[PDB]
DNA sequence: TCGCCCCCCTTCGGTGCTTTGCACCGAAGGGGGGC
């Protein structure tokens, strides 16, 4: 085969990234996986020469029991070229969402079969660790295409298709979309014949080289507000600050016959009766937030961007938006382990399934902005992510002022 | 010798050219120390000689050996390291004695002139030119450029530990029993077979380590404990690290004073207690290294309580896999932690400390759960694993923390461990208005550009103030709002205010602060007995709100 | 009058916010230790 010919966006250096420590059992199966690629030459060991790094660590879905390594090329996509410039780039089928299953496939080791550009090579170079600092680092870079990488779907993408041509046409109903090294294959199916043609894709797949989702059950969270027969002053605070904040996302909110309902100088504690024309008011704006807001349509130029709160109780709550206070998705994530004590496991969980249903519905992941310290989670979060992918991601410290979203 | 090993190929960064910088002069003793190097490098292919075609030049010089008689030859290529490419370097951390498992056979052995065995890349070399100065004057120097990996040049260390680490390896793959602790040239080499044919396997790794220009000094060659390992000294049993001595001095410049913190730090790993706050503060705002400084009450305390701990004599113990690693933390004020990690009660494997204060505001909850997450990376480093922590906090306390506070958090596997002062939450504010309790609604504001501000209340049993206030920002003013309603009120209140800023620092419960008005109202909220604080937003005409965002008009 | 690595404590300056200071964070100064 021919390689084609790869190249960094102007003015970009590759990835200068440092490995973190990572345990022990991870160690080991990096060095197994490693020393068995580099046998079969898709990897080489490199020296230090070479200045570009970035961080390898390692997986374990428990329901596929080996160990899966990931390098987390994230800076390295952010500064590769990109193939709609090339016109390389794969289509987002509409059809995805719609259906009531959807199965994950993990397809990175079509990659291997394709080799890279020998002058951007250089770019993937990762340095495996040591226990206690033993040896020095050990280096190596990819001479075929990576898994985690943005190029190898671009540079694979035809190959894909002829792959999958005849399954396709076999099944024109299924539909199937690759996101990077998945494959996201939804059907209408009863579960267990859902099942059992994902095995026969697995299996045409295998001649050459997860779980069921549910498009179908993520229900939309609008925001509500409270019912109850008295009312405090403290309650009718609480109510119109968050009024005042929904006034930014719907249109034609009001306060004002519920401001003054507060006149004076009052006890927060002090019960104050509904007037006719607050009643009158409550009940078109709770109306106002029953339906969706109308003028937000996604633009697949601009990135997503994910925001998380805390709730309590195993319960998180979400928006997806583009631009502030437009939210193309608002939802909430409750799991139950039932060891029930993991809040960064929780939200490590939730950025997954949110970043999944990105995927299946506009065929990128969003922009996380997490609500921990980067330390706590830089402790933990490997320890909980089971994807093939890594979204982007911040902190944020943003106390809550309303409880907007519950 | 030199070793055969394939050079490794290094380049200028693009647009560069090599260093043009004279030599300065040097005593007799360094240049005839070098003379005797260089003559002798050059007898052994270490340099060549080079004339005028080669236009570059760096300086040279020589420092002493911890080996008293031997002089090292340093090459100042401050100017080529600039201009030379990047480098991954190789060397992730430094290997600790806390890390080693027992070994019933152990050995420490050193390559002799380590980087002078590897091979420059030939196309490089021009770049490495130097000239030994011989008295200054009586003549021009005599030039020679590097064959070999010199020292004081970036690429050095990463090339010879790259290097080091592919002639082992063929050792390593051969004998996987056999642990080889690689440290720049330092090996060290325990196996659990009896001496004799540990001895064998040792003769054998020399030999290897001979047929690729890898010499191994007699002297630096150790095998018999306690072994001189990273600055400890290994006992069959146990390890110490090597003497610690602290400056004594009557007067203490600022120099001074950052050597004696960076020793305690270094003791620290092994000496449970030691604490640095109060020294260290006496580095704050000094300007000059020379700058001499009076130690405070304090800190002279806190140094005689150093001096104390360092009397007494200390080891470690060496990992044993088949047992739980456990980390136990104890408080010691003013944002000081120490910590303890051991297998086997009394006997630790190492301590340590965490003090740093992130951000302005914060408490003792989150700042052990930093020590937490130090401990559980240094563990990962040391062991590959994470340790079962003793905490020195009630579960309701963490569980009152981990529920009321808006970010995710956590601990792992953890115990209580009743070692006061305990780790508690130092108020809690109320989820629900309290009856009968005053409600005040506060507010503040200040000029920007006359920096004046103004902070009130009123409230619904009638009262309000109202105070001037100089020098202040929009945000101190809401501050001062909230303070002055605590002040004012009974043990039970209601705060009403439209900061989200202020709402967001008090609402976290921090106990501490590096500012003087919020480390006011955290005493405050302390000797509370209830106290619920409310949201709204500003310039709405809200019921309370809009009376005090006039009055303060 | 040098190099590379890890650690801690202090200081400085860039970033982004529906800001006008403020809090966050990475980098660089100093120190310890290793070869
Ligand atoms: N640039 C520089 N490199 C050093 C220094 N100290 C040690 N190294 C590097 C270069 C040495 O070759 C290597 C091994 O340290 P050693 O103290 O064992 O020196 P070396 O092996 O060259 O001579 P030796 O025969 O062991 O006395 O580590 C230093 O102070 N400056
Ligand atoms: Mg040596």
């Amino acid at each position: 085969i021919e390689t084609v010919p790869v190249k960094l966006k102007p003015g970009m250096d590759g990835p200068k990234v440092k490995q973190w420590p990572l345990t022990e059992e991870k160690i080991k199966a990096l060095v197994e996986i490693c020393t068995e690629m580099e046998k079969e030459g898709k990897i080489s060991k490199i020296g230090p020469e070479n200045p570009y790094n970035t961080p390898v660590f390692a997986i374990k879905k428990k329901d596929s029991t080996k160990w899966r390594k990931l390098v987390d090329f994230r800076e390295l996509n952010k500064r590769t070229q990109d193939f709609w410039e090339v016109q390389l780039g794969i289509p987002h089928p509409a059809g995805l969402k719609q259906k009531k299953s959807v199965t994950v496939l993990d397809v990175g080791d079509a990659y291997f079969s394709v080799p890279l550009d020998k002058d951007f090579r250089k770019y993937t170079a990762f340095t495996i660790p040591s226990i206690n600092n033993e040896t020095p680092g050990i280096r190596y870079q990819y001479n075929v295409l990576p898994q985690g990488w943005k190029g190898s779907p671009a540079i694979f993408q035809s190959s894909m298709t002829k792959i999958l041509e005849p399954f396709r046409k076999q099944n024109p109903d299924i539909v199937i979309y690759q996101y990077m090294d998945d494959l996201y294959v939804g059907s209408d199916l009863e579960i267990g014949q859902h099942r059992t043609k994902i095995e026969e894709l697995r299996q045409h797949l295998l001649r050459w080289g997860g779980y069921e989702l549910h498009p179908d059950k993520w229900t939309v969270q609008p925001i509500v507000l409270p019912e109850k027969d008295s009312w405090t002053v403290n309650d009718i605070q609480k109510l119109v600050g968050k009024l005042n904040w929904a006034s930014q996302i719907y249109a034609g909110i009001k306060v004002r016959q519920l401001s003054k309902l507060l006149r004076g100088t009052k006890a927060l504690t002090e019960v104050v009766p509904l007037t006719e024309e607050a009643e009158l008011e409550l009940a078109e704006n709770r109306e106002i937030l029953k339906e969706p807001v109308h003028g937000v349509y996604y633009d697949p130029s601009k990135d997503l961007i994910a925001e998380i709160q805390k709730q309590g109780q195993g319960q998180w709550t979400y928006q997806i938006y583009q631009e502030p206070f437009k939210n193309l998705k608002t939802g909430k994530y409750a799991r139950m382990k039932g060891a029930h004590t993991n809040d960064v496991k929780q939200l490590t969980e939730a950025v997954q399934k949110i970043a999944t249903e990105s995927i299946v519905i506009w065929g990128k992941t969003p922009k996380f902005k997490l609500p921990i310290q980067k330390e706590t989670w830089e402790a933990w979060w490997t320890e909980y992510w089971q994807a093939t992918w890594i979204p982007e991601w911040e902190f944020v410290n943003t106390p809550p002022l309303v409880k907007l979203w519950y | 010798p030199i070793s055969p090993i394939e050079t490794v190929p290094v380049k200028l960064k693009p647009g560069m050219d090599g260093p043009k910088v004279k030599q300065w002069p040097l005593t007799e003793e360094k240049i005839k120390a070098l003379v005797e190097i260089c003559t002798e490098m050059e007898k052994e292919g270490k340099i060549s000689k080079i004339g005028p075609e080669n236009p570059y030049n760096t300086p040279v010089f020589a420092i002493k050996k911890k080996d008293s008689t031997k002089w090292r030859k340093v090459v100042d290529f401050r100017e080529l390291n600039k201009r030379t490419q990047d480098f991954w370097e190789v060397q992730l951390g430094i290997p600790h004695p806390a890390g080693l498992k027992q070994k019933k056979s152990v050995t420490v052995l050193d390559v002799g002139d380590a980087f002078y065995s590897v091979p420059l890349d030939k196309d490089f070399r021009k770049y490495t030119a130097f000239t030994i100065p011989s008295i200054n004057n009586e003549t021009p120097g005599i030039r020679y450029q590097y064959n070999v990996l010199p020292m004081g040049w970036k690429g050095s260390p990463a090339i010879f530990q790259s290097s080091m680490t592919k002639i082992l390896e063929p050792f390593r793959k051969q004998n996987p029993d056999i642990v080889i602790y690689q440290y720049m040239d330092d090996l060290y080499v325990g196996s659990d077979l009896e001496i004799g044919q540990h001895r064998t396997k040792i003769e054998e790794l020399r030999q290897h380590l001979l047929r690729w220009g890898f010499t191994t000094p007699d002297k630096k060659h150790q095998k018999e404990p306690p072994f001189l390992w990273m600055g400890y000294e290994l006992h069959p049993d146990k390890w110490t690290v090597q003497p610690i001595v602290l400056p004594e001095k009557d007067s203490w410049t600022v120099n001074d004073i950052q050597k004696l913190v960076g020793k305690l730090n270094w003791a620290s790993q092994i000496y449970a207690g030691i604490k640095v706050r109060q020294l260290s503060k006496l580095l704050r705002g000094t300007k000059a290294l020379t700058e001499v400084v009076p130690l405070t009450e304090e800190a002279e305390l806190e140094l005689a309580e150093n001096r104390e701990i360092l009397k007494e004599p200390v080891h470690g113990v060496y990992y044993d896999p088949s047992k739980d690693l456990i980390a136990e933390i104890q408080k010691q004020g003013q944002g000081q932690w120490t910590y303890q990690i051991y297998q086997e009660p009394f006997k630790n494997l190492k301590t340590g400390k965490y003090a740093r204060m992130k951000g302005a505001h914060t408490n003792d909850v989150k700042q052990l759960t930093e020590a937490v997450q130090k401990i559980a990376t240094e563990s990962i480093v040391i062991w590959g694993k994470t340790p079962k922590f003793k905490l020195p906090i009630q579960k309701e306390t963490w569980e009152a923390w981990w529920t009321e506070y808006w970010q995710a958090t956590w601990i792992p596997e953890w115990e209580f461990v009743n070692t006061p002062p305990l780790v508690k939450l130092w108020y809690q504010l109320e989820k629900e208005p309290i009856i009968g309790a005053e409600t005040f609604y506060v507010d503040g504001a200040a000029n920007r550009e006359t920096k004046l501000g103004k902070a009130g209340y009123v409230t619904d049993r009638g009262r309000q103030k109202v105070v001037p206030l100089t020098d202040t920002t929009n945000q101190k003013t809401e501050l001062q709002a909230i303070h002055l309603a605590l002040q004012d009120s009974g043990l039970e209140v209601n705060i009403v205010t439209d900061s989200q800023y202020a709402l967001g620092i008090i609402q976290a419960q921090p106990d501490k602060s590096e500012s003087e008005l919020v480390s006011q109202i955290i005493e405050q909220l302390i000797k509370k007995e209830k106290v619920y604080l409310a949201w709204v937003p500003a310039h709405k005409g809200i019921g309370g709100n809009e009376q005090v965002d006039k009055l303060v008009s």
